[PDB]
């Protein structure tokens, strides 16, 4: 039954979009955490061979000064969303001489989430997580291919998403501290990785109101490894 | 002898056929109508009947004869909406002839244009062939009266006495026997035949209200629709 | 339209073009026609017969001269034929406007050949079901060309389009030859079109156009019954 | 997601399991496998374990034949069964 | 079922299944009930979240001072038609410098949603819109559908088991035109509270409420704003 | 309207381009042409398809076309499908000349045309060009060259040819008959009349069933040479006499 | 124009024509390459020449700039198109921002272009995968690779083409920093990889090199047989 | 097999099933009839009460296209509202270039041309609507037109749309077209609509009467149901 | 002026069986002597030439576009072009720009390709053709060209008397006008072969 790619399901909804939801299940897993001290996020690179150069893999690029982000599944599909979102924030800085809030970037993407069609093209298969500090402070967000948005506190994506969200909501609370959330997250990360933990396997995405930017760097990470 | 989309669209079958137009020529007979065209010496006569199922029907709205120009009349067949669209295309293009060239259109070149338009309707595979048929009349310089028939194959042609539609295939067989012999044609001769052929094809022998007679002549060169009175006069005139 | 515009003609497992084959079949089912290029000029002889004696042959012509020096006939389906004829009619003009000079037969066949070519590959539309026989007289030497649904063209001293065209083709191979006068070409063209003709032949059963090096001419039923009376 | 680990449990009674073997990793790494494809996973385990003469097959030992059977055997065909009924 | 391919096809019974499946897309959203009195108009919506720390996903959203809307279905088309809605508002609000009468507005919604319901390779919009507004004749509660046919009510509802909310509506909804804002709001949550299975609240953060009035500008109310509205409630029987 | 589409642009599940395979199979039949290296010249030979004597044969060069003052091509495939390409490529070369007032180098011409052919392979659902032809010409640098247009949009620019599928035994014959820097266009020509004297199925090698055209270097004309039947007849019968001398060993 | 869904997400989540269009690369001609402290040396094989014909007209390696060299796979025609496109790109980056082009930049251009190419309606995703080697400004070694999905990725050495998993499996023994501590050891090292890859008939083997800031150069197959002779006598000394 | 899909396609019987399906889908809508008197035209509609469901006086199928011209529609409602925008704008164009009331014939001809134009292409679907059209003028009189989803535009003195159609237009023969004044045809059509459509088929419904003609001086609106209120008075007593 | 900016003059004259055409070698901007090597008379086909006078940019541009159209024409049709065809072609080329008209004075001198028949023509800048059986002159000054040519030309001339005739006409025609001068080249063609010479002109 090959039908128009725009056709609803008998239950139901769009075929290809609901399938793109499954497209993320296989991608690289990541975990962000929102805490009053700041947003800390983390991903596993999922590296194969010594051919594979470890710094060439980034699942996290800092969109703006105060806005980081994470990705999942397909990558070069996310590149366009990332760059164009940077353009949107910078034009917001054009008009309003301020910092585009983390929450307005969300809908500034998910509003153009689904434009795809033939006449008048394929949906995007990449999940995103938004870290940042607005006027209300640390904000962790979660979005999907269909454009549906929800704000989270500690969110996971990828293959580990399910059990990492279970053990995560197990270990979370609102009184967390920054490094506490960092190491508690890499605990789940080192439970969900097949290879042993090293400096290359992961990268951390951290943002705090006055601690910036940061971003993050290795050799701090190389210390956080043995800090376990 | 068919393979692929050829029955659903306009292409050529294994033998070269295309099913759409032959579905159109039988898409004419859905109307269950009868179109009769007879050409006289100085005159040309059209006659067509109609069906009135309800007393709420207005006799003036269901008239199937349409006047394209002062000297040009016409009659359609097949489905209705296609016929109307054809009619506004006709009138439109006539008016464009008068705007461009400033003199009256011979109506033959009108059958050529409408025909080519029908061919454009046959060409595109994503458009419908529009299976209504069209018959015309008119007057030309030193040509006397003329008749022409445009069909949705993308072609036109016109003859002395012609009929196309449901029961018209046998009406041609009656016709050729009526036309020759040597038969010469007056006005009331061609009117009288205009009734006869439809009669011997139908043999309803009925009120003049159901039939509609369109006429053109070189006395009054303008097209004219007959009033039921004079029609009934010809009707009691042909009954001796 | 809807902008679909995908060419419906793909390549068969052997690479052959299905719809073009079928259009060639439709041409083969066309009307029997012939043309002969010899000596003084070209002579085109087609066949137009009425399915019913109601039809009037003084109305529509099978022969539609492009210019005073160049005519044309066909086989296959008139609906398409009239169309592409209007097209070529319009097309010779631009050539005129540029050079102020009659367009050469070869160049006509070139441009019309391209129109038909692209018309095959064009978006979501069938090819034509018409094969043209074009005549013309230019630079003292006349010319006779032939088209096909795929746009290709050739040249012949005589040929045939329509049913039996292989049979009458072989008849023209043996009998017709060399270069002979308009009277001879007309004679043997009336023989070979008399082959597949019905039991009776009249001035209105056929049409004969001639290309003199003085210019193309369309003959009337008067001369048609004059030379053919006395058929062959 | 965790349903595959049950097929890995009933099929884990076969052969010999090195006590390090982590099922959930393997189960989350192979979506849309039903129980038959992963039964052939538990199969190619002992297959390449025999080809290596090892009596037991480590998770890292056979997972090469796992990504090989689901990857290589998913390359050409199969698993459009949704598409067969959808 | 091959005639359910695209919107273009008329079924053998004459019913495009695409719009039906869009309706079924509307029925999956969280229940919400809009209602009006002879003066004031109120809509009440219940949020649903993905997990614990994940924020309860909001429904009621403000549009213009005199007009707010509820929602269900795709958030994409929700924010899209919402933007087109802001546009429509500032249009007459700009040229004419007046608010927008709801009627002609919602006919503009029907005209905007109409064309995708027909053209080849197009879809309708999953929509749970419930509109409340005041022109010179006061309160209005409309509702939409993917087929672009709108209804004018004293109280309507969409979503999961929202017909049960109507089975609460029929009885007291002749009285809903009388009482003031507060007890009308608790009538509203008395309509929503049956859409929940009887073993769970009906808490603060899980519900969204919006009210607009004759001289009262449309305002969203959630959490501490509904805590006065949620207090003084008698629990459902067992 | 989507079910009516044949999806020509998409691949085939084995990795291959399904339409382009048939696009090669089109040249698999029909034309039979050749071409070979030559010092101070070049050679092109093409079989004349229709042997019917009723033809007028006033077209002069038919299967061979003259696209440029220094260049020419020999086509195999759909003739009109090719004609579009000859007008196109001719216009391209001629507009480069328009630009620099300097004869176009063969290479960028060939490659650009091949990419124009590729535009239908990458997208559009169009019927790709099922035409494959050869190339000859002289340039300021590499001198005389040969190139091969492919249906897939690739150019396989060679020094020897295969047209059409019949000519594979002619490629093996060339590899057995090859050489380095011998022209002696007469030598490689008798080699050619030998090639078609075997590969081409019609015996006796009638001069009018085939055709030969050469392009030699001149100051500064770069002569394009089309030949009369007779001086080829003496070459044909001459070569048949050479085979009569070759069977003398038995 | 032509508006249609080229490739959609099958309900398993994957695309098809992309992950599957990789198969044309998997069947494509074998080519490899390594980066080193000084001189970068690429590799290509499976020339399969008619031995009567010209190699430079079918030549499989080109350059956008004198700084950056090209090596690809898949089918030749698309490689032509993407190569010209990238040439226009590096030329535009040479116009404004007068410095030479950085490999990461161009490779992001190629990869991104190939992505938005696999996005839009009526576009057959490129069935070519390429590698981009050169010498960084500030004299560093550089290489990247491409994918049908358009993902630029930096490697230490290249494994693509047929048998690429076996190639890289040998590159496990290659990668030791002693190889290459010498330059002709990098050359004989790439020839020692492609000598193991495919047929390695000592003829169809072709390689291009770029030494530090020197322009690109290709050794004539005297050094193919010379370095093959030292690799052969080295295999004899291994006994 | 595939011949039902596209309206561009013909069928082995030479017609389109898209038009058939759309047609019989209009038959499922509630019965809405019309009639014309000597001094005007009487529109009438039966709107159904399904559950409550909502406020009375909503989504009425009676529309007002022009100052003297309005709609009484049936079938798919959204497409009918769209057609109301169409004819609305068309009367705005006639008013634009000319500046007087559009003759009903041309308006119905334009709407017929659109409705026809959407039946030829697989881009759109055939329209799911069928409506009544009526107008009055002193230089014209009372005209009524009936338009179908195929695009055929003709006229009646009265017509019937919806589920109950033939059995409803049957006894309309008792209503005399000219002799009866419009103020009486109010309660006439009231008694037809109330007497037809048995209450068991739909448990509750209501009656809407729109009107245009001479009594209102060309203005087309609802002759208020609270004005005269003659339906209920007569129609309730008319069941026996 | 506009046309007299670069200056220059072109003259063509029909002989008995031949045709002569001549123009000055000078180039320059107004009174400034720039270069005397400049080429104006251009070859088209064989036994046929064309001259041009006016803006050098329009000269070169017209020569380029023209040579383009001719190359396509004769590439499509193996025959060489006829002079009338070339005439109406150039006329079409100049009228294609009506409101954006170039600035030139096309002068076509060439034999019939079929026979040997001599032929000359001159056009107007917007494309108005003109044909005369004696000579066609285009350039800066009138009394010079028309004066000396009307005062000299005879119906039937051998190539020699034709040569000296157009020579004295171009010399004494140039020596009165300052913007034209600095060498003159003469092309005299026949059916058999082409002959070209270089007159000795005062460099003043």
């Amino acid at each position: 039954y090959d039908r128009g790619v725009n056709t609803f399901s008998p239950e139901g909804r769009l075929f290809q979009v609901e399938y793109a939801i499954e497209a993320i299940k296989l991608g690289s897993t990541a975990i962000g955490i929102q805490t009053s001290e700041g947003v800390c996020l983390a991903v596993e690179k999922r590296i194969t061979s010594p051919l594979m150069e470890p710094s060439s893999i980034e699942k996290i690029v800092e969109i703006d000064a105060h806005i980081g982000c994470a990705m999942s599944g397909l990558i070069a599909d996310a590149k366009t969303l990332i760059d164009k979102a940077r353009v949107e924030t910078q034009n917001h800085w054009f008009t309003y001489n301020e910092t585009m809030t983390v929450e307005s970037v969300t809908q500034a993407v998910s509003n153009l989430a689904l434009q795809f069609g033939e006449e008048d093209s394929r949906p995007f298969g990449v999940a995103l997580l938004f870290g940042g500090v607005d006027e209300k402070g640390p904000q962790l967000f979660h979005m999907d291919p269909s454009g549906t948005f929800v704000q989270c506190d500690a969110r996971a994506i990828g293959s580990a998403s399910e059990g990492a969200q279970s053990s995560l909501q197990e270990v979370y609370h609102k009184s967390m501290t920054l490094k506490e959330a960092i190491k508690s997250s890499l605990i789940i990360l080192k439970q969900v990785m097949e290879e042993k933990l090293n400096a290359t396997n992961i990268e951390l995405a951290t943002v705090q109101p006055g601690q910036n930017f940061h971003m993050f760097t290795k050799e701090e990470l190389e210390e956080v490894i043995k800090d376990i | 002898s068919s393979a692929g989309f050829d029955r659903h669209i306009t292409i050529f079958s294994p033998e070269g056929r295309l099913y759409q137009v032959e579905y159109a020529f039988k898409a004419i007979n859905q109307g269950g109508l009868t179109s009769v065209a007879v050409r006289g010496k100085d005159c040309a006569v059209i006659v067509t009947q109609k069906k009135v199922p309800d007393k709420l029907l207005d006799s003036s709205t269901v008239t199937h004869l349409f006047k394209i120009t002062e000297n040009i009349g016409c009659v359609m067949t097949g489905m209705t909406a296609d016929s109307r669209s054809q009619v506004q295309r006709a009138r439109y293009e006539a008016a464009n002839w008068k705007y461009k060239y400033g003199y009256e259109i011979p109506v033959d070149m009108l059958c050529k244009r409408i025909a080519d338009i029908s061919q454009v309707y046959t060409q595109n595979a994503e458009m419908r062939p529009l299976g209504c048929c069209m018959i015309l009349i008119g007057i030309d310089e030193e040509q006397g009266p003329q008749v022409y028939k445009c069909d949705p194959a993308g072609y036109y042609c016109g003859f002395k006495a012609t009929a196309a539609g449901v029961k018209q295939t046998e009406s041609t067989s009656f016709l050729e026997k009526k036309v020759k012999k040597k038969f010469d044609w007056t006005f009331e001769q061609t009117v009288e035949t205009a009734i006869t052929c439809l009669s011997t094809v139908l043999s309803i022998d009925f009120k003049p209200s159901e039939i509609e007679v369109g006429v053109v002549t070189v006395e009054n060169p303008k097209f004219r629709i007959l009033t039921e009175a004079e029609i009934d006069a010809h009707l009691v005139a042909l009954a001796e | 339209e809807r902008g679909y515009s995908f060419s419906l003609t793909t390549f068969s497992p052997s690479g052959k073009l299905v719809q073009i084959e079928y259009a060639l079949a439709a041409v083969a089912g066309g009307a029997p026609s012939v043309g002969i290029k010899a000596a003084n000029g070209v002579v085109l002889a087609t066949e137009k017969k009425q399915k019913s004696i109601l039809y009037d042959e003084r109305s529509v012509h099978k022969v539609e001269p492009i210019t005073k020096h160049i005519g044309l006939v066909y086989s296959g389906m008139g609906p398409d034929y009239r169309v592409l004829v209007h097209r070529a009619r319009k097309l010779a003009q631009q050539y005129y406007l540029v050079y102020q000079e009659p367009i050469p037969t070869a160049q006509l066949v070139q441009r019309v050949a391209s129109v038909m070519q692209e018309y095959t590959q064009s978006g979501g539309v069938r090819p034509f079901g018409v094969s043209l026989l074009i005549c013309g007289w230019n630079e003292g030497r006349p010319y006779l060309f032939q088209s096909d649904p795929s746009g290709a063209y050739f040249a012949w001293k005589a040929t045939a389009m329509g049913k039996n065209y292989v049979n009458g083709k072989t008849f023209l191979e043996k009998r017709y030859n060399e270069d002979l006068e308009l009277e001879d070409a007309i004679h043997t063209a009336i023989l070979t079109l008399k082959e597949s003709f019905e039991g009776q032949m009249t001035e209105d059963n056929i049409e004969v156009g001639i290309c003199n090096e003085a210019g193309f001419r369309r003959l009337t039923p008067t001369e048609v019954k004059d030379y053919l009376a006395a058929i062959a | 997601l965790e349903g595959r680990t049950h097929i890995f449990k009933i099929h884990a009674r076969s052969m010999s399991v090195e006590r390090d073997i982590r099922f959930e990793l393997l189960a989350r790494l192979c979506p849309n496998s039903t129980g038959a494809e992963i039964r052939s996973v538990c199969t190619e385990a002992g297959m390449f374990a025999i080809r290596a003469r090892r009596k037991i097959a480590t998770e890292k030992d056979f997972l090469e034949a796992v990504n090989k059977v689901i990857k290589s055997y998913a390359k050409f065909s199969a698993t459009p069964r949704y598409m067969t009924y959808n | 079922n091959q005639y359910d391919n695209d919107v273009t096809v008329w079924s053998p019974q004459g019913r495009i299944h695409q719009i039906e499946y869009a309706m079924e897309a509307v029925k999956q959203g969280s229940a919400t009930v809009g209602l009006k009195s002879k003066t004031h108009a109120v809509l009440v919506a219940l949020k649903r979240a993905q997990s614990e720390l994940a924020a309860h996903q909001k429904k009621i959203l403000h549009v213009d001072n005199h007009i707010g809307i509820s929602i269900a279905g795709l958030t994409a088309d929700a924010r899209l038609l919402c933007n087109f809605m802001r546009q429509e508002c500032l249009d007459s609000r700009f040229v004419f410098d007046r608010p927008l009468p709801v009627s002609r507005l919602v006919s503009l919604i029907g005209s905007k949603t109409q064309i995708p319901t027909q053209r080849y390779g197009r879809r309708p919009y999953g929509v749970g819109l419930l509109i409340a507004g005041y022109d010179d004749m006061g309160p209005h509660i409309f509702q939409t559908c993917p087929s672009a046919n709108y209804f004018d009510c004293r109280a309507m509802s969409i979503g999961a088991r929202s017909q049960s909310a109507r089975t609460y509506l029929e009885r007291h909804m002749s009285e809903f035109m009388e009482c003031n804002l507060n007890e009308l709001v608790k009538h509203g949550l008395r309509a929503l509270r049956e859409t929940l299975p009887a073993e769970q609240d009906l808490t603060t953060k899980n519900v969204s409420i919006g009210i607009v009035g004759k001289d009262l500008e449309f305002t969203i109310y959630d959490d501490d704003d509904v805590s006065p509205f949620l207090e003084g409630l008698e629990e459902r029987p067992q | 309207s989507r079910r009516y589409d044949s999806r020509t642009t998409i691949f085939s599940p084995e990795g291959r381009l399904y339409q382009v395979e048939y696009a090669m199979e089109a040249i698999g039949h029909a034309g039979t042409c050749l071409g070979i290296l030559a010092n101070d010249g070049v050679l092109l030979a093409a079989e004349r398809r229709n042997i019917h004597k009723l033809l007028d044969e006033v077209f002069f060069s038919e299967k061979i076309y003259k696209l440029n003052e220094d260049m020419a091509c020999s086509v195999a495939g759909i003739t009109s499908d090719a004609n579009v390409l000859t007008n196109e490529l001719r216009l391209i070369a001629q507009r480069y000349l328009l630009q620099y007032q300097e004869p176009i180098p063969c290479e960028q011409l060939v490659t650009a045309l091949c990419d124009i052919k590729q535009a239908y392979t990458q997208f559009g659902g169009k019927r790709p060009f099922g035409v494959s032809l050869l190339y000859i010409g002289w340039d300021k640098h590499y001198g005389f060259q040969l190139y091969q247009s492919d249906p897939s949009g690739n150019y396989g620019g060679w020094k020897a040819t295969c047209i059409g599928n019949n000519s594979a035994a002619a490629v093996s014959m060339l590899k057995q008959d090859y050489k380095e820097g011998e022209m002696t266009l007469k030598s490689a020509l008798a080699l050619a009349i030998k090639v078609l004297n075997k590969t081409m199925d019609v015996s006796k090698l009638s001069a009018e069933k085939v055709e030969i055209a050469t392009l030699t270097r001149e100051n500064g004309k770069t002569v394009i040479r089309v030949l009369k039947q007779k001086e080829v007849e003496q070459l044909i019968k001459k070569h048949e006499e050479e085979e009569a001398k070759a069977e003398r060993e038995k | 124009s032509y508006d249609r869904a080229i490739t959609v997400f099958s309900p398993d989540g994957h695309l098809f024509q992309v992950e599957y269009a990789q198969e044309a690369v998997k069947k494509g001609s074998t080519a490899v390459g390594v980066r080193g402290r000084d001189i970068v040396v690429l590799g290509v094989e499976k020339k399969s020449v008619a031995k009567l014909q010209d190699e430079r007209t079918v030549r499989k390696i080109c350059a956008l700039d004198d700084n950056v060299c090209m090596a690809f796979a898949g089918l030749t025609a698309d490689a032509r198109i993407v190569i010209n496109r990238a040439r226009v790109e590096c030329q535009s980056h040479r116009l404004t921002v007068e410095d030479p082009v950085t490999v990461e930049y161009i490779t992001r251009y190629i990869a991104s272009l190939k992505q938005r190419y696999t996005q839009s309606n009526g576009r057959r995703p490129f069935g070519i995968s390429a590698l981009i080697v050169g010498f960084d400004f500030d004299g560093t070694p550089r290489l990247y690779q491409t994918d049908p999905s358009g993902t630029y990725h930096a490697w230490k050495a290249n494994a693509i083409g047929r048998g690429a998993k076996s190639v890289r499996e040998f590159l496990e023994k290659n990668y030791t920093d002693e190889a290459i501590e010498t330059d002709d050891l990098t050359i004989k090292l790439v020839i020692k990889a492609l000598l193991e890859v495919v047929q390695s008939g000592g003829k169809n083997i072709e390689l291009a090199v770029m030494r530090r800031d020197q322009s690109l150069k290709i050794l004539n197959p005297e050094e193919i047989e010379k370095y093959v002779a030292e690799i052969e006598k080295e295999k004899e000394e291994n006994e | 097999t595939g011949y039902d899909l596209s309206a561009s396609t013909f069928s082995p019987d030479g017609r389109v099933f898209q038009v058939e399906y759309a047609m019989k889908a209009v038959e499922n809508s509630s019965t809405a009839i019309g009639i014309r008197c000597k001094d005007g035209v009487v529109f009438g509609v039966e709107k159904l009460v399904l559950s409550k469901l909502y406020e009375e006086g909503s989504n009425k199928r009676l529309f007002n296209v022009d100052r003297h011209v309005g709609m009484a529609v049936a079938g798919l409602l959204a497409d009918a509202r769209s057609l109301a925008d169409i004819a609305r704008e068309e009367a705005s164009n006639f008013r634009s270039n000319f500046g007087y009331n559009i003759p009903l014939k041309h308006l119905a001809d334009r709407v017929a041309m659109y409705v026809h134009a959407y039946t030829l292409y697989s881009a759109v679907r055939p329209f799911g609507c069928s409506f009544m059209l009526g107008s009055y003028s002193v230089n014209d009189g009372a005209q009524l037109y009936m338009i179908d989803p195929s695009g055929v535009s003709y006229g009646y003195w009265g017509c019937a749309i919806g589920k109950a159609r033939q059995a409803a237009k049957t006894e309309i023969e008792k209503l005399q077209m000219k002799e009866m004044t419009c103020r009486d045809i109010v309660k006439e059509v009231a008694k037809i609509i109330y007497i037809v459509h048995d209450e068991v088929k739909d448990k509750a419904f209501e009656l809407e009467l729109s009107w245009v003609g001479e009594l209102t001086n060309g203005r087309h609106e609802i002759v208020p149901k609270d004005i005269r209120e003659e339906a209920e008075k007569y129609a309730k007593e008319s069941l026996k | 002026s506009i046309m007299s900016y670069n200056g220059g003059a072109v003259m063509a004259m029909k002989g008995k069986n031949c045709v002569a055409i001549a123009a000055d070698r000078r180039f320059g901007i107004q009174a400034q002597m720039v270069t005397t090597d400049f080429q104006k008379i251009f070859p088209m086909g064989d036994r046929l030439y064309i001259g041009l006078a006016g803006l050098a940019t329009d000269v070169q541009t017209v020569a380029q576009r023209l040579k383009f159209r001719l190359n396509l024409y004769e590439l499509k049709e193996g025959r060489q072009i006829k002079p009338y065809t070339l005439m109406s072609m150039v006329a079409n080329l100049l009228y294609e720009k009506r409101f954006g008209p170039y600035y030139t004075e096309p002068v076509i001198a060439g034999l019939d390709p079929k026979t040997f028949k001599p032929f000359i023509c001159s056009l107007d800048l917007i494309g108005c053709p003109m044909v005369t059986d004696d000579f066609v002159v285009s350039g800066t000054c009138a009394e010079q060209m028309y004066g000396m040519c009307e005062s000299l030309w005879e119906p039937n001339m051998d190539p020699d008397h034709l040569f000296e005739t157009i020579s004295q006409a171009m010399l004494n025609a140039v020596d009165r006008d300052a913007v034209s001068g600095m060498g003159v080249i003469v092309h005299i063609i026949e059916k058999d072969k082409i002959t070209t010479r270089t007159l000795k002109a005062r460099m003043d």
